[PDB]
RNA sequence: GACGACGUUGAUAGGCCGGGUGUGUAAGCGCAGCGAUGCGUUGAGCUAACCGGUACUAAUGAACCGUGAGGCUUAACCU
RNA sequence: CGAAGGUGUGCUGUGAGGCAUGCUGGAGGUAUCAGAAGUGCGAAUGCUGACAUAAGUAACGAUAAAGCGGGUGAAAAGCCCGCUCGCCGGAAGACCAAGGGUUCCUGUCCAACGUUAAUCGGGGCAGGGUGAGUCGACCCCUAAGGCGAGGCCGAAAGGCGU
RNA sequence: AGGACCGAACCGACUAAUGUCGAAAAAUUAGCGGAUGACUUGUGGCUGGGGGUGAAAGGCCAAUCAAACCGGGAGAUAGCU
RNA sequence: CCCGGCGAGGGGAGUGAAAAAGAACCUGAAACCGUGUACGUACAAGCAGUGGGAGCACGCUUAGGCGUGUGACUGCGUACC
RNA sequence: GGUUAAGCGACUAAGCGUACACGGUGGAUGCCCUGGCAGUCAGAGGCGAUGAAGGACGUGCUAAUCUGCGAUAAGCGUCGG
């Protein structure tokens, strides 16, 4: 639970090696309105593969 | 032209901020707001919020063109604390410190 | 747990007041050392 | 170590668990629509089938079977009564699940529950 | 995190019909009883994950990273 | 037309150091020779201020419990309403004394505080509210008990006491 | 009638757990001992550091007690780090 | 004036000798923390330096080679009080 | 020129190291004074029942606190400058 010799900023950098956030570039665009929303989800206004399937 | 957005104060810490604003490093303007409009942290509203004011300052103080407009740096640097005390167990106390931070966004055509 | 400041103004009064500490000779010196030392809050008041 | 099991704990007890797929739909047809996250729209949907497929057949006895699993009558009158004709050809699945974002409140995978049969 | 099965050239999941399984004679009517209840309907009814099928809904066109015949020298075979 | 200080640089002395100079800096510095000391820092689990590390780990404070729709709003699991669900019920209910002294309420705001966000708050800004011949004290009467006119007693203070 | 029995409140702390950088500088859940007495609680006083008080443990005297705490002797002294 | 939540914060403009003097305000070192460029680095172990040293990258002189940066690999080498 | 084999063989860098340029936090150094210590020199060497030292609560155009003052309350009369 304790450290006995601190380690330097070199070991400490390593360790955040893995920490980076995984981009979420894979955008899709409409099929029949041609906007952009993320993969497999639905827009602002309610598109999702051209239908107003939530009208909100 | 060169312009430079920054917001000072920003309350969290440089590690929180570093991660998100490490994939826009070199990037343009038109995906970097796409990567950071749907990337579900609380630094990509912090920064986000002011990548769009960076580009403001071109379309009104520098260059008008957003299509073609680069980022060049982009850099978290530390802040002050909020040394707060927190209470833990057996009336000993613990000095908490609640990090602050500052980012700048840089925005031109290199 | 039973904590030892239970407290009161009826106590307190009684113990620490004015005319408790400026009743005696051995009393009267804390007043004329909370005097001489500055202090604005003499004994208790309040 | 869940091998072969089935029916997601969702961090509740059981007791707790049933009550409140019970509310979710009862909630579920009132209104026609509800926000969830996706697992819990990914088992309301296990949960409500049985309803629908239960009320086309219409008796006496399915009414206090879906009042023992509902004890909500008014959910009971939305069924068996509009549902009939409006599910008689559907052998099958009523809910078209949408993926609709995350929970700003707490990074949720946020989703959309629906019967299928939607005008209004 | 990996490995594996599929993504409308679809049985990968949920639903659904059936079977299988488990619990036992559902409810509601009618009869016999002043009544609790017993009988008939009725080995009915209900049935988690099980097994066999059915695309009913959810598994989209893309976008994306990855390229554009692969260095130097010698020997052995192509002419 | 640039003092000290800071920050590099080329030179110089056996070392402690020195001398010239680029940038930053914006009003003071001090030769040669001598005089006096709060005169030279790595340690003393030294003091004080600041910043690392463990670590983005641990933990988020009772294992009464949520779920949904609407609205306000720039953004809502937490705020306001409605609809059910769940918990307390000689309490986790409602009044009072103690003790705290605006903590109650409307408008408004989210930097900080609330172990999170927050339009909400016992938070900040501003204004408002506490109305008694009978309620409690103050007031008339004593207990335990403290002072204590004369006095007794004691180096002095002061102790006991009618 | 009972320093009588059983058992809540109230009280006390026996056993185990947990906790022991605690939710807490002595607690929480499961039990446990008593419960009209030599009991329990509230409020207001009295006693005092070589002195109080004690069904006596050197226990308690504001989380500290084989002599409390503050200031003053006093920059004690230290053949010792 | 633009962007933002009629927030915070910030970029221009204007004052001013200067806003890398802006109310956290003269000067602004070090620890600690990042940005960029250059070099080394994923078969090598060990007080992390020193002696030697290829290549690469640069300021240059004067084109003969020094200066600075890094430093593969190698010889020794077990911190201070 | 092409073909099989054999030997040898960089640019890759998730990060990390070092040097420079860049700020970031930080508030040390130089400089500054209506702050304070030690004294030289005269003077005083007291205030107090025609109510003190030290305080409470009020007073203005006012919300607050400091200074002054006291139902005559940041002030009145009076003789002067």
């Amino acid at each position: 639970a304790v450290q006995q010799n601190k380690p330097t900023r070199s070991k400490r950098g390593m360790r955040r090696s893995h920490d980076a956030l995984t981009a979420v570039t894979s955008l899709s665009v409409d099929k029949t309105s041609g906007e952009k929303h993320l993969r497999h989800h639905i827009t602002a206004d309610g598109y999702y593969r051209g239908r107003k399937v939530i009208a909100k | 032209m060169e312009t430079i957005a920054k917001h000072r104060h920003a309350r969290s810490s440089a590690q929180k901020v570093r991660l998100v604003a490490d994939l826009i490093r070199g990037k343009k303007v038109s995906q970097a707001l796409d990567i950071l409009t749907y990337t579900n942290k609380k630094a990509a509203v912090l920064v986000k919020k002011v990548l769009e004011s960076a580009i403001a300052n071109a379309e009104h103080n520098d260059g008008a063109d957003i299509d073609d407009l680069k980022v060049t740096k982009i850099f978290v640097d530390e802040g002050p604390s909020m040394k707060r005390i927190m209470p833990r167990a057996k009336g000993r106390a613990d000095r908490i410190l609640k990090r602050t931070s500052h980012i700048t966004v840089v925005v031109s055509d290199r | 747990m039973k904590r030892t400041f239970q407290p009161s103004v009826l106590k307190r009064n009684r113990s620490h007041g004015f005319r408790a500490r400026m009743a005696t000779k051995n009393g009267r010196q804390v007043l004329a050392r909370r005097r001489a030392k500055g202090r604005a809050r003499l004994t208790v008041s309040k | 170590m869940r091998h072969r099991k089935s029916g997601r704990q969702l961090n509740r007890n059981s007791s707790h668990r049933q009550a409140m797929f019970r509310n979710m739909a009862g909630s579920l047809v009132r209104h026609e629509i509800i926000k969830t996250t996706l697992p819990k729209a990914k088992e309301l949907r296990r949960v409500v089938e049985p309803l629908i497929t239960l009320a086309k057949t219409d008796s006496v006895a399915n009414r206090r079977l879906a009042f023992a699993r509902t004890r909500d009558n008014e959910i009971v009158a939305k069924l068996f009564n509009e549902l009939g004709p409006r599910f008689a050809s559907r052998a099958g699945g009523y809910t078209r699940i949408l993926k609709c974002g995350f929970r700003a409140g707490d990074n949720a995978p946020m989703a959309y529950i629906e019967l299928v049969d939607r005008s209004e």
